[PDB]
């Protein structure tokens, strides 16, 4: 549920001891994606024109 | 026998008293958010604690 959850579980207990924990992080989430390292050629229809 | 010249000599030392205060994070480290390993971390579960 929250940070307090994960530092009552990880005591195993509903009472804990007063002070300063570390809790498990949190990432930023990706903007997007980009693909650009390779390209194919294209298609001729020169002689079809 | 007894002195008769003299130097104030100086002697430096070190006492390593602090090593360095170190923090980890159990599923970020070993676990790298991605949902697979958090569903296959809660069976060992209380290593982390
Ligand atoms: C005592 O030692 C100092 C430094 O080594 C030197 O300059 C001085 O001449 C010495 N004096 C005597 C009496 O040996």
């Amino acid at each position: 549920f929250n940070d307090l959850s994960q530092l009552h579980c990880s005591y195993e207990s509903f009472d804990v001891e007063s002070g300063v924990y570390s809790v498990s992080s949190f990432e930023a989430k990706p903007s997007g994606s980009v693909v650009e390292q390779a390209e194919g050629v294209e298609c001729d229809f020169s002689p079809l024109l | 026998s007894i002195p008769t010249n003299f130097s104030f000599g100086v002697t430096q030392e070190y006492i390593q008293t602090t090593i360095q205060k170190v923090t980890v994070d159990c599923k970020q480290y070993v676990c790298n958010g991605f949902q697979k390993c958090e569903q296959l971390l809660r069976e060992y579960g209380q290593f982390c604690s």
